[PDB]
């Protein structure tokens, strides 16, 4: 940021860009190193009523695998065929 | 849609169940069990003789097209007569789907090498041989891959100790690195963590 | 009691594989001492080979023998191709091990291990 | 429709005559499936999906439209899959996986947790 | 209070000190024995006992969420003081 | 969506062709690359002047461990052994007994700093904020044995660094 | 890119080096840029999305020659798309808690642990025994920067 | 012949008349939660942690004490049963002290473990907690009576097993206090067993206090030689040191008790 | 084609274990006793195999517990006693099997607390 106008011109011409607008050294545009305290929110289960754990217990709704076949009509695939990707309209050719 | 519970996807569960019985119908010679888990993962459990026929069918069949071998690993379960479970995780780019194929073997029984089906299997099978000792027949170049040269034993077996049996140091007298029986300045501390109260009734085993 | 073989269908077939391995190990020792510049003699190395074969002479399962030959062949390939270093080759001789007396009294003095 | 210059996949050459090539391969698959027993699920399922693909090829003379109907990527990918299916059908004859299960597993081979 | 044994070695707040004839004190020769000289047992005894009015008082160690889990101390026994099991502060029911 | 990184057919008009012949023969694109490093030569370097200048850290930084006290001077550690149980590296070793006044206190508190992974789990598990990872990262030693901390070392670290440790905990405890 | 992309020395060292066909990459178990360099249109963030990847817009770079140069260009263009995603995450960051509000899995807040009996018990148990996981096995994968990174977890 | 038929979650089981709902569940491998119930003590039925729904009955029954009737279907995992457990656990923890880090029971506490498995994951109690004064009953058992959950196991063990009638409850309501009332030492030869049967850290071993945690001990199953009864024991050790002695169940010798000297 | 092998499974020569820790070890096959401090029985379901305890000594530098036993922390879980015994035979370990201890069924009667004429009448509740 302290570079002179001639040097700013020289490294701008050599690089072919405006290097000054996007300096790679950080100055005072960064956040202050002392911040105010936060006050973080609580989650959905922070209720005093209608909040029985047995209605929100994910581990207890896990079940053993379903036995489809055990050695103890149209053809199917594992899932529908994947759709063909479309080219980007943002920038199709780099 | 309860915020903390993983949502259940039933369209995939039906789709995977349908394809599971499709595989079993076509390959009754080898398929022993088919199951779908509550997070929608289809597993085919087969006789070890069917490793090549089952994997080849899944790779090549037009309604399968599992062209990519994601992973090939083994699990050691000492309580079983065939302690080693061999696990193939396959990916189908065409149908954007995954399938797991499982077989079994023991210490003295070989498994056919699947390298002819997936060239990816070459190093996976070397790793399984190195870490579990499961021999793969007709493997192009089977030998240790992860352990030290001359290392004895198969570390990922449950009965192999965590710190092994030997350790290395430099000995000045012989001017080389030597191997000696392992002694630890502090023994690894075994923790008994299991709670004596059942956690998951849905998985309770009948007495 | 009908199991899938690894290579040899019976002990007679397995023993032929053992002798083929032993010849390969016997022939390779002079090169190993030369290539690795080991201070041992060709006799010392060949005695060690015999000792490693002799400790497995009580096996009668053709499958267990086949695995031993498989591991022996891999063990030889590392030596010939110089994947092993001198430290790996000399680990067979336990040169830094202080001998552990095997009699009851000597064990009794040194500790509780039987 | 003008012929492509590239399939987009490295090593997968552009096919000059896709319709004829597909008809040849689908016909060969149907010929190979005639040697599998009529009750084998592989035959009934592979014949069904094969006849549906062949019917599309005979009804859509445009390579772009046909690709959209087959839903198998570029038409050269579809040709490759047809070749892979034909390779499988020949192998299945040797394997005969329509036979009954070769062996039940031990009692608790697939029980988890222990 | 940090003590020195007749061998001159400082005694730690856990009572550890190599006894005379223990070779292991050679490790301190030409160096030092790291000893913390702020004995927590001594410091906590210097705190005044706090007189309160209720039968039960609670202690979180001070500083709210920066202290210890909040506990409640019975003060019915008038021969002794109620001590916090976390931080060691003492409490007394005033009359 | 997808895009092509390298699928462009260059134009074949004599001006474009002549432009590329100039590029091949006059090295224009290699000269252009020289311009970039020339521009960097005249930029201020990013080097800081260590140890007179330090790199920026945050109050959450995980550095050297220390055992803390209450304002009275009593130790916070009550030998609960939660830190020893959670330690992924088994770097913590603890022994405890009733103190001379009946207090529940440790007689051993070792951290093997060559086992520790400086993961901070121990200070998460501690229910009384006894064990923390302070801000010090400049404690390299000349011997291995100097990195095997016992309770006396860790308590001295707490007294040494408490002024900074307290201020960092004050700045971040509301995120915990 | 001003140093490498158009540099004839760089292109000489990378163009037509280590060509891999699309079929070989699949059968050899490749993933990530080792597939997209050869033209295989595949990205687990697009086809098997996880977390909130279905809610961001980005393009998948695709190569045409399957060589070192194309994989170099794919990686550089992936960095540009990462910045594009990062801009969306910064703007669409929602409020709320950061771990599942279920104290049998995620530990409670320190203030709660020091006040509430249930919170202290769960904090104590989560940092000693840890949470039990229902029996099962999953293969779970992501589009890691180097390719498909997965765990088969039993 | 006399066995009647009942159902546990719809699975048939044959039990003798007089079997309790808790024992019927035991047969199919279900263990109902408990605090006051101990199979070697008289039934108490006061903790209410064993409440279980009987299909078609609007009221949950105390499984530890209710005898099963023919044809009952015990629903051990019903929404009604699960809510009963959460409510009771909530009451148990309302006045319980936040003592786990300083409590010797931590890591092998039935209150901790059944709170993890059957209770809720948070609190809605916003009041001040009860605080109880401690009591000396000798040099072997330390008492932190604020942790007591009034299960009365210790009272029943002392009266029935030890044959000593010194322990009991005084007062009533929330201020009901387990103890001896007067200053008295409970110095039986079987006294140390009340440490084991107390589900919480209210009664703990003075010699063992603060020295170890359950997860880090190694368990060696051995035999006692303090007398000729041959009591079966577990020797807890850690890092090469004997930490404590615990009973080992043997129905034909010491059941689940050991003498004080053995302990 | 399957062959007929007619010997007991022995894998000791292909496990890599040193000779010392096969012949000198004594494996204990048992169902763990219930920890008496808790009423839960979920840790008494599976069979375990453990090895004999060997010397631990104090590290001179720190006083930590040192060991020279590679099997000091080795514990294996089995569904049944036979599975554990089968594992011990093929590895060549001498072993001791302790029979499972199931609590004896009890007869519980709440009403017995208030007996008219028996000693089961309780003096307090
Ligand atoms: C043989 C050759 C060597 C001997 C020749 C000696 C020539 C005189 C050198 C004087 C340099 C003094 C630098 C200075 O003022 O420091 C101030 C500095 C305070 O300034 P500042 O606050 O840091 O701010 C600096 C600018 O903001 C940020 O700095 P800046 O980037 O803005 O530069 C400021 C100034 C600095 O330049 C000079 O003053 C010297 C110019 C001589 C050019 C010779 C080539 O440059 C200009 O003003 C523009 C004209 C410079 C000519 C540029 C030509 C580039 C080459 C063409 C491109 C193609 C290349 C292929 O104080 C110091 O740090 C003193 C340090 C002393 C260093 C040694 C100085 C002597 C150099 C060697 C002498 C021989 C021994
Ligand atoms: C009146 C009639 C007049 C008759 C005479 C008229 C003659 C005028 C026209 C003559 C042609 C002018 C150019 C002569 C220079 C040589 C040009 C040349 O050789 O360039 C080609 C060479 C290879 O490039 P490439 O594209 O990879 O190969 C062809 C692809 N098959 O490219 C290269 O050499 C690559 C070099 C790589 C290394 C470069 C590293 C240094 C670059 C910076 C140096 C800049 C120049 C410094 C000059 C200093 C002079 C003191
Ligand atoms: S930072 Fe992590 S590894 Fe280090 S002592 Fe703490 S818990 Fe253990
Ligand atoms: S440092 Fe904290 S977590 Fe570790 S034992 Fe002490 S009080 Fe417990
Ligand atoms: S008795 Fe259990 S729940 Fe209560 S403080 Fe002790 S360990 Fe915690
Ligand atoms: S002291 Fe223990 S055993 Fe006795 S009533 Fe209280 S919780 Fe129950
Ligand atoms: S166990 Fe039934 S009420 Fe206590
Ligand atoms: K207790
Ligand atoms: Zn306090």
């Amino acid at each position: 940021a302290s570079a002179t106008r001639f040097i700013q011109w020289l490294r701008n011409w050599a690089s072919g860009r405006d290097l000054q607008a996007k300096l790679q050294l950080r100055y005072q545009e960064i956040s202050k190193r002392t911040q105010p305290p936060p006050k973080l929110p609580v989650g959905p289960s922070h209720k005093l009523s209608n909040n029985y754990y047995c209605t929100r217990d994910g581990r207890r709704e896990a079940m053993p695998p379903s036995i489809v076949m055990s050695s103890q009509k149209k053809a199917v695939s594992p899932a529908p065929p994947i759709k063909r990707w479309e080219l980007s309209q943002d920038e199709p050719y780099l | 849609t309860r915020p903390t519970v993983r949502p259940r996807n039933d369209v995939a569960h039906k789709q995977l169940s349908a394809f599971g019985e499709y595989v079993a119908e076509i390959l009754p010679k080898y398929v022993q069990q088919v199951q779908v888990s509550c997070f929608n993962e289809l597993e085919i459990c087969i006789h070890p003789d069917g490793v090549i026929p089952v994997l080849t069918f899944l790779r090549d069949h037009s309604n399968a097209q599992f062209k990519s071998l994601a992973d090939l690993t083994a699990v050691d379960i000492p309580t079983r007569q065939n302690r080693f479970e061999i696990v193939y995780n396959l990916l189908s780019l065409r149908f954007n789907s995954r399938i797991r194929v499982k077989t079994y073997t023991d210490e003295l029984t070989p498994i056919e090498s699947s390298v002819p089906v997936y060239k990816a299997a070459n190093w996976y099978e070397r790793e399984i041989w190195d870490m579990f000792g499961v021999f793969f027949a007709n493997h192009p170049d089977l030998r240790r891959i992860l352990t030290d040269y001359g290392f004895e034993g198969h570390p990922f077996r449950k009965d192999f100790p965590l710190s092994g049996y030997v350790e290395l140091r430099y000995d000045d007298e012989v001017k080389r690195v030597v191997a000696e029986p392992v002694e630890l300045a502090q023994e690894f501390r075994k923790f008994d963590l299991n709670s004596p109260w059942e956690a998951f009734p849905a998985y309770r085993q009948p007495p | 009691t009908s199991v899938k073989p690894i290579f040899s269908r019976d002990m007679n077939e397995a023993k032929r594989r053992v002798r083929e391995l032993y010849r390969a190990w016997y022939r390779e020792v002079p090169n190993t001492v030369h290539l690795f510049q080991l201070d041992i003699s060709v006799k010392q190395g060949r005695d060690k080979v015999r000792e490693m074969f002799k400790k497995n002479a009580h096996i009668t399962d053709p499958r267990v023998v086949d695995l031993l030959v498989i591991k022996g062949k891999m063990e030889l390939e590392e030596t010939i191709k110089v994947w092993k270093q001198r430290t790996h080759v000399m680990r067979f001789f336990h040169e830094t091990e202080a001998p552990r007396p095997k009699d009851f009294l000597s064990k009794f003095y040194v500790g509780h291990d039987p | 429709g003008l012929l492509k210059k590239t399939t987009g996949l490295v090593g997968l050459a552009v096919c000059e005559t896709p319709h004829e090539r597909l008809k040849i391969l689908y016909t060969k698959i149907l010929d190979v499936l005639g040697h599998i027993p009529k009750n084998a699920a592989y035959r009934k399922y592979t014949e069904q999906i094969t006849n549906e693909k062949l019917s599309m090829v005979k009804a859509e003379p445009d390579v772009k439209k046909l690709e959209e109907r087959l839903q198998g990527g570029q038409i050269e990918e579809v040709i490759l899959q047809a070749e892979n299916e034909l390779s499988l059908a020949r192998k299945m004859i040797q394997w005969k996986p329509w036979e009954p299960l070769v062996e039940e597993p031990p009692a608790s081979q697939w029980k988890w947790p222990i | 209070g940090v003590r020195t044994s007749p061998t001159g070695e400082k005694v730690t707040h856990t009572g550890q000190v190599y006894d005379d004839g223990d070779y292991r004190k050679v490790r301190f020769v030409g160096r030092q024995k790291e000893v913390n000289e702020n004995f927590a047992i001594d410091l906590i005894a210097e705190q005044p006992v706090s007189q309160v009015g209720s039968r039960v008082i609670s202690c979180d160690g001070g500083g709210g969420a920066l202290g210890h889990p909040r506990v409640y101390i019975n003060l019915d026994k008038e021969t002794k003081t109620g001590t916090c099991g976390y931080c060691g502060l003492q409490f007394r029911q005033q009359h | 969506t997808y895009k092509y990184v390298n699928l462009r057919e260059p134009s074949m008009d004599m001006k474009s062709v002549t432009d590329r012949a100039a590029q091949t023969l006059l090295w224009t694109e290699l000269i252009r690359g020289l311009g970039m490093t020339l521009s960097y030569l005249f930029r201020e370097p990013a080097t800081i002047n260590y140890p007179f200048e330090k790199g920026p850290l945050s109050p959450r930084f995980r550095g050297e461990h220390a055992l803390r006290r209450y304002p009275s001077g009593e130790e916070r550690c009550i030998a609960c052994k939660l830190c020893e149980a959670v330690c992924p590296a088994q770097a913590i070793t603890i022994e405890a007994e009733p103190r001379a006044d009946g207090s529940r206190r440790t007689t051993r508190y070792d951290i093997d700093m060559t086992k520790c992974i400086y993961c901070g789990f121990c200070q998460e598990a501690c229910p009384v904020d006894a064990i923390v990872e302070g801000p010090n990262f400049e404690f390299s030693t000349e011997t291995h044995e100097e990195l095997l901390y016992n309770k006396e070392k860790l308590l001295n670290n707490g007294d040494k660094w408490e002024a900074e440790i307290a201020a960092n905990i004050q700045a971040d405890y509301l995120y915990r | 890119e001003e140093m490498l992309t158009n540099n004839r020395i760089w292109r000489n060292r990378t163009v037509d080096i280590g060509i891999v066909t699309a079929e070989d990459a699949l059968n050899y178990g490749f993933s990530g840029v080792m597939l997209r360099g050869s033209g295989i249109q595949w990205d687990l963030r697009k086809t098997q999305p996880y977390d909130v990847y279905d809610q961001v817009e980005f393009d998948v770079p695709i190569g045409s020659r399957g060589d070192c140069y194309d994989r170099y260009l794919c990686r550089v263009e992936e960095m540009r798309q990462s910045i594009r995603i990062i801009s969306q995450c910064l703007n669409k960051m929602p409020p709320g808690e950061i771990k599942v509000d279920d104290a049998k899995v995620s530990p409670p807040k320190r203030a709660e642990m020091k006040t509430s009996m249930e919170s202290l018990i769960h904090h104590f148990k989560l940092y000693t025994e840890g949470y039990q996981v229902p029996p099962g096995a999953t293969y779970t994968a992501i589009e890691a920067p180097k390719g498909e990174f997965g765990v088969y977890l039993v | 012949s006399n066995l009647i038929e009942v159902f546990v979650d719809g699975q048939s089981v044959m039990v003798e008349p007089g079997t309790t709902v808790l024992q019927a569940c035991e047969k199919v491998g279900m263990q109902i939660p408990r605090f006051c119930y101990h199979e070697r003590l008289s039934v108490a039925g006061n903790c209410r942690m064993c409440l279980v729904e009987i299909e078609k009955a609007p009221k949950v029954v105390a499984a530890c004490a209710m005898p099963v009737m023919k044809g009952w279907n015990i629903l051990t995992n019903s929404e009604k049963t699960k809510k009963a457990r959460e409510g009771v656990m909530e009451f148990l923890l309302a006045n319980h002290p936040l003592d786990c880090p300083i409590c010797d029971q931590g890591g092998e506490c039935d209150l901790q473990d059944q709170s993890m498995m059957f209770g809720s994951d948070r609190s809605r109690f916003l009041e001040g907690k009860r605080a109880v004064e401690d009591k000396n009953i000798g040099p072997l058992v330390k008492t932190i009576m604020t942790r007591c959950i009034q299960c009365t196991r210790c009272i029943r063990f002392a009266s029935e097993i030890a044959g000593v009638d010194d322990l009991g409850t005084t007062g009533r309501g929330n201020d009901m206090q387990v103890g001896t009332y007067i200053e008295k030492m409970f110095m039986s030869e079987l006294s140390g067993n009340i440490i084991d049967i107390c589900p919480v850290g209210a009664l703990t071993s003075k010699p063992y206090a603060f020295t170890a945690r359950p997860w880090e001990t190694r368990k060696t199953e051995s035999i006692d030689v303090m007398d000729a009864v041959g009591s079966n024991i577990v020797v807890s050790t850690r890092t090469g040191e004997v930490m404590r002695i615990l009973p080992r169940m043997h129905e034909d010798i010491n059941e689940e008790w050991i003498s004080d000297k053995t302990r | 084609q399957l062959i007929t092998v007619d010997e007991k499974l022995d894998i000791t020569t292909i496990t890599g274990v040193p000779e010392e820790h096969i012949k000198t070890r004594k494996a204990r096959i048992f169902v763990p006793a219930r920890n008496n401090m808790q009423s839960g029985v979920n840790n008494t379901k599976k069979w375990k195999m453990e090895f004999d305890t060997r010397e631990r000594w104090e590290n001179p530098l720190m006083g930590w517990a040192s060991t020279a036993d590679p099997l000091s922390n080795l514990v294996l879980t089995f569904s049944t006693k036979e599975d554990a015994v089968a594992f011990a035979e093929k590895n060549g370990w001498s072993y001791d099997v302790e029979e499972r201890k199931v609590p004896k069924p009890k007869s519980k009667s709440y009403g017995a607390n208030f007996s008219w004429n028996k000693r089961t009448r309780v003096s307090t509740k």
